[PDB]
């Protein structure tokens, strides 16, 4: 993924506190962040899996947990990246195609493009 | 090319500073992290050159330094200028960390000249 | 210990009231929107508590807290010490001494469960204030030690969201890994009240942060994680 | 010992109250930058909303001029604490304490036990923090009022009018809430703490800008002290008799409730510093 | 662009004062920073223009530099007025610290301009 | 807002004094400092009103000037009061200072026609 | 040398009397606006309780001027304390003064005594705290 909209930051802490309460000049570093608002090009693709019409038996299974992971993405988001405790990194899909193809007869265009929101929530 | 006005801007910011007790360049490595800095976060060039004219008039980098930096960086691309800057913290770093005399080292203009005198000696 | 298993996913979303004028320190760079040479860190004018500066006050409030325990179960090691671990249960039985600042915020052998992400305003209003010096001999001549700060106004709005795993607490967990619970709910209880201080003087009343109000919504992981199961104001948690 | 050490609370005090002013009240504040609330004309460190606020900065200034007055009286080793530090830097054992930081957490603890001030422990004096912890005071009854010294007077000569100036101040009758917090205060610090305080409210020390011209004076009228933790920090404190946790009242009842303290302060044998 | 009416607001607020012991700015970097700061603290436009028209009547503001600083800011957006009060600033604050004098800058109306005239 | 009524007030008043042999205001500043700082002091709005109409009948405030205090203060707050005694503190200010001349700024009715002008 | 140096208060003198005015007595309220219900139109400094309070301003400028005679009359120099013409300024040591400022305390509590008058030692002078404080 690349972000045709990034915005870079830096934010150095010295970030260190003791009995006394000072800061000790050795522990001192400092980071780089990606500012929020930055979009990047999100491609993925899955074989043998009907997001759409679904699947049977394991196949099923399959496909509910990828759109329980793509409806966890969409609404609540998952970190990634640096300190996740700190809120640092954390990421959404704003907007998502799903376009199915189905061999050997539909592959050439596909045969459904639907958003992932009325995909995840039916 | 871009190296030789690298090397040229990291020797003019590498002359003593007067009025200093103890033996230091004139501007600071923490002036050129500033820099790169700047020009990453606000992606602009002539922020850039509001910066280092602002930098120059607080007394804290040399005027020729200055007028070298605002002489380069004019109608200079983002990524030429960027990649400008990462050369001249090289070499500035290089310079402080081999501890360079500026007296040695102000008559040479040319980055191969600098690399013969590193390597010779 | 356990954290590939995620059962709990907690969700405290609320609004952080600055009492006092707060100031949090930056990197002394420069920018065109500020005209002092500390000037206080801030998104596109926007001024925000780091996330880092939350973990810290909460991480050493809750330090405070378990050293006050005076358990030996439960103990606080150094953060530069390489020696320390997160838990050390033996079977001389399955007594075990836990570390509580540890469990909750992590340590080197073991990652934080609770993300505490940064926190911007709304209603600000930065303050200068100038402060100077008198000498002590022939009192009030100013030294030239006039230094001035940049502060935010007196009660701004400040989003604050915070993300605990594997641990409930609107139910609660019924003695494992206990008192960690306990540890989360005072810190909880002292920044509603009372209010933690955060900042950069923090003796002169400069950096007094509170929460007013939080939305507790627990989500599960088995019935729906993404649906939120219990969602409760934070003042009946506590 | 506990008094430095700030990993474990063990006493927690509180002195909250209202203070009221019984002189014309002015701090100052934003002398060379006039840009008010659309307020008279000088500005006296308000808030946005006009409330004039009376600065913590300035509260503390005051107590450790106080202090050290009184602890210079009592033949105590105090320096200044503007630009240097207590011994420290002043002291030889400077670099000392930069050492120990990094390793020996207990020798550089009882480099700063034996080698620092009564001020330095109390309000902190460099890469430490003050065991005490002062607020702003919030206006309740405030009231403005102006006055011109415009006068230049005979001058000891002819002229009668050379030069012009007025203030701002803060009427009589004004009422601030005031309140101030302290972290593992031994008894005696405690006891020292309000025979400063007393100080202030007999009028020995005054606060506000024109002090020569009797400007600041200030007085409590019902101030509440409650104290949650141990009686005693250290092996130095002096036994105080048990007055509770929550004592409050008239500002004189107050002071002659914290009689035990201010006691237990002026028959306690500092040991710090060592020199 | 906004950096260019910096530029030039700056140049008119760097004419020399009449009538003083010594050869000063007309306009205080003091005024500037309290223009900062007003405007941070009260976060409207209105009162900002208010002050700066209180200001250039008391003096210290020349009349063309409160002129066009209030052609400037007569309708602007909270966010562009305080990127134009920092450019300014640091305009000035270069200007100041170059000890660049007035009347090398007298036909200066772009950033570029001003730019290449402190390089050579 | 208040800044329109705070200049329609000031305007009113900056019209020149009759039977006066010099070109000033019919009310000089210090009236407006007067009752900014009777604000500050007594803080009463009802006080504020009966020392603007003493003011008015003492030949020191025009009667459209003072029929327009007195409508835009005859129900205000304190905080409100205060806010727009300083805003028409400002704006006299910024008049006397700007030597405006009454005849060409009569016909103003809201701050950015002001600002319109001071252009 | 306790008198200029501020440290250490060794002593304490307090003077609590009260005033009874044989002449009238009118000390001016500014003479620029009559907010109280006065009786002219120059109206005397009153509280807003309508309670004429005498300055503290007004105590120390009387204080001064008397001493000031006083010492003139005992043929002792004594600054003006007033404006620019303090005898720090006088004596042309006010420089001197302010260097010692920043360096040892000693030699600018030597220079305050030395090169000083008493009406402006003390009541105060330029970046000095008077000795005596007057309340209204």
């Amino acid at each position: 993924a690349i972000a045709e909209k990034y915005s870079i930051s830096q934010r150095t802490m010295v970030a260190i506190n003791r009995v006394f309460g000072g800061q000790m000049p050795g522990h001192l570093y400092t980071l780089d962040y990606v500012d929020p608002g930055s979009e990047f090009s999100f491609m993925m693709m899955i074989y043998n899996l009907n997001l759409i019409e679904g699947e049977k038996d394991w196949k099923a299974k399959s496909v509910e947990a990828l759109k329980f992971l793509l409806a966890t993405l969409v609404r609540e988001g998952i970190f990634v990246g640096a300190r996740k405790s700190v809120g640092y990194g954390l990421i959404k899909l704003v907007d998502a195609k799903v376009s199915l193809y189905k061999a050997p007869d539909h592959l050439v265009s596909p045969v459904i493009v639907k958003k992932l929101e009325e995909v995840i929530g039916t | 090319d871009l190296l030789d006005i690298a090397t040229r801007i990291a020797i003019s910011a590498i002359k003593p500073k007067p009025k200093s007790n103890k033996p230091e360049p004139y501007v600071d490595s923490s002036t050129i992290n500033s820099l790169l800095s700047f020009l990453q976060s606000r992606r602009n060039v002539n922020e850039l050159l509001l910066y280092i004219m602002r930098q120059a008039g607080r007394d804290e980098i040399d005027e020729e330094t200055g007028k070298l930096l605002l002489a380069s960086l004019k109608d200079r691309e983002l990524k030429d200028a960027v990649n400008l800057l990462g050369y001249v913290k090289w070499v500035y770093d290089t310079l402080t960390g081999l501890k360079v005399n500026y007296n040695n080292v102000k008559g040479v203009k040319t980055f191969k000249e600098l690399v013969n005198i590193l390597s010779k000696v | 210990m356990d954290l590939d298993v995620i059962t709990t996913v907690v969700k405290i979303e609320g609004k952080l009231r600055n009492e006092t004028l707060l100031r949090v320190g930056k990197g002394k760079t420069q920018d065109f929107a500020e005209a002092t040479d500390n000037p206080i860190i801030k998104y596109r004018d926007r001024p925000l508590i780091p996330g880092s500066s939350l973990k810290g006050a909460f991480r050493s409030l809750v330090e405070s807290y378990t050293k006050s325990l005076n358990d030996s179960k439960y103990y606080v090691c150094d953060l530069d010490d390489n020696s320390c671990v997160s838990c050390e249960e033996k079977k001389k039985i399955v007594e075990g001494r836990y570390c509580i600042p540890c469990i909750l915020f992590g340590f080197k052998d073991l990652a934080s469960r609770v993300y505490i992400l940064d926190a911007i305003a709304e209603k600000y209003s930065i303050s200068q204030r100038t402060m100077v010096a008198i000498n002590r001999v022939f009192g009030g001549q100013m030294p030239g030690h006039l230094y001035t700060l940049d502060y935010v106004d007196p009660g701004s709005e400040f989003s604050f969201m915070m993300m605990i795993y594997n641990l409930n607490l609107i139910e609660g967990e019924k003695d494992w890994k206990a008192k960690s619970v306990e540890a989360l709910k005072f810190l909880l209880a002292t920044l509603v009240r009372e209010g933690i201080f955060v900042g950069a003087r923090k003796s002169v009343g400069y950096g007094l942060i509170k929460l007013v109000d939080a939305k507790v919504s627990l989500y599960k992981a088995p019935d729906h994680l993404v649906s939120p199961v219990i969602v409760k104001k934070l003042e009946e948690v506590i | 010992y506990t008094f430095i050490d700030k990993r474990v609370i063990k006493r927690t005090t509180m002195i909250e109250g209202d203070v009221e002013t019984v002189s014309p009240l002015k701090i100052g504040g934003g002398k060379d930058n006039f840009d008010p609330s659309s307020l008279a004309k000088d500005s006296i460190l308000k808030d946005v909303e006009g409330r004039p606020i009376i600065p913590g900065s300035s509260w503390k200034g005051i107590f450790r001029s106080t202090g050290e007055r009184i602890l210079r009286l009592r033949n105590i080793e105090v320096c200044s604490g503007i630009g240097k530090d207590y011994c420290l830097n002043n002291n030889r054992k400077e670099r000392d304490f930069n050492s120990a930081l990094k390793e020996n957490v207990d020798q550089a603890l009882e480099i700063f036990w034996d080698y620092t001030c009564l001020n330095c422990k109390v309000f902190g004096t460099m890469s430490v923090i003050g065991a005490v912890r002062f607020l702003d005071s919030l206006p309740i009854s405030y009231s403005l009022n102006t006055r011109s010294m415009i006068a230049i007077s005979r001058t000891e000569g002819a002229v009668a009018r050379r030069a012009l100036v007025t203030v701002e101040y803060v009427d009589v009758g004004s009422k601030f809430s005031f309140k101030m917090m302290g972290y593992n205060l031994p008894n005696y610090a405690i006891g020292y703490l309000i025979t400063i305080m007393k100080n202030i409210h007999d009028g020995f020390t005054q606060v506000g800008g024109h002090k020569s011209r009797g400007f600041g004076f200030v007085k409590f009228g019902k101030v509440k002290f409650t104290d949650l933790g141990e009686k005693r920090i250290g092996d130095e404190d002096i036994q105080v008799k048990d007055v509770g946790d929550l004592v409050e009242g008239n500002g004189d009842e107050f002071f002659g409730r914290m009689k035990p303290f201010m006691e237990a302060f002026n028959n306690a044998k500092i040991p710090y510093p060592k020199k």
